């Protein structure tokens, strides 16, 4: 009597709403990992900031003295 | 002019310590003598070439290798606190 396209509708639709909440779930971890990894990777700002800081100590010390050797 | 043999004793162990007296300056001398590859010579002699001269010349540049450092990680640490201090005083 229902009309059967109505049935299948909803059926896939039942579908769609599980698919989703598939892809909630992968994008939640997703989002933890990223915010571990961050958290983890904090230390490598710290050691790029103290190399470049290092690096362009070195540079103006031979600008400051004449003791820059010519380029190679 | 006779002497006494005590006295003439006296007088030659004098002879002999004003020898080794000018030897012991002459060495303390030599010592001193910046003269090193000036006059004839190949040994070093205690002088600026072992001191500011030298190591002065070590100095200017060795703070490149230990004061560097620390300096770098001084101006770390203080970039960090101008940070913490103007999100504190601003966010309040």
């Amino acid at each position: 009597m229902e009309n059967p396209h109505e049935q299948v509708q909803a059926n896939i639709l039942s579908r769609i709403i599980g698919n989703v909440k598939r892809l909630n779930e992968s994008v939640a971890i997703l989002n933890q990992e990223l915010v571990t990894i961050n958290n983890r990777n904090k230390n490598l700002e710290i050691m790029g900031a103290i190399c470049d800081n290092y690096h362009s100590s070195v540079q103006f010390n031979l600008e400051a003295t004449n003791n820059k050797k010519p380029p190679l | 002019h006779n002497l006494s043999p005590l006295q003439q004793e006296v007088l030659d162990k004098y002879k002999q310590l004003s020898l080794d007296l000018k030897a012991l300056d002459e060495t303390i001398k030599e010592l001193n003598y910046s003269q090193h590859r000036q006059q004839h010579s190949q040994q070093e002699t205690v002088s600026p070439d072992e001191i500011l001269q030298e190591m002065r010349d070590i100095e200017v540049k060795i703070g490149l290798v230990g004061t560097l450092l620390k300096g770098s990680v001084y101006s770390l640490i203080l970039q960090r606190k101008q940070e913490q201090e103007s999100l504190g005083s601003n966010s309040k």
